């Protein structure tokens, strides 16, 4: 996560923040949880899915 | 607090961690008898020589 995170903001992809965001979130599956928007991109996707 | 007192403190935070890990381990069965398990037994039983 820390390589991930400090690798991300360099590349010229618009949907980096989601990634960022989203590594964090899978990583954290089962220990805490958020909403997302469907059944089909659930919390335990993976990041690079975004 | 009447059971602890019997172990060492580095054992405790040990013990917390290995039962946390089971917690959260990615195990895919209980998805699986949940949804997919019945359907099968479902579509198998009328083939049953029994």
């Amino acid at each position: 996560f820390f390589i991930l995170a400090l690798a991300l903001p360099l590349t010229t992809d618009p949907c980096a923040p989601v990634k960022a965001f989203m590594t964090l979130a899978n990583m954290m599956v089962g220990f805490e949880t958020i909403p997302m928007d469907n059944q089909i991109y659930t919390q335990s996707r993976r990041a690079s899915a975004f | 607090q009447r059971y602890q007192p019997g172990w060492t403190q580095s054992l405790v935070s040990s013990m917390r961690g290995t039962l946390d890990k089971l917690k959260l381990i990615k195990s895919m069965t209980p998805m699986y008898l949940q949804q997919l398990a019945p359907v099968e037994l479902a579509v198998i039983a009328p083939m049953l020589p029994f």
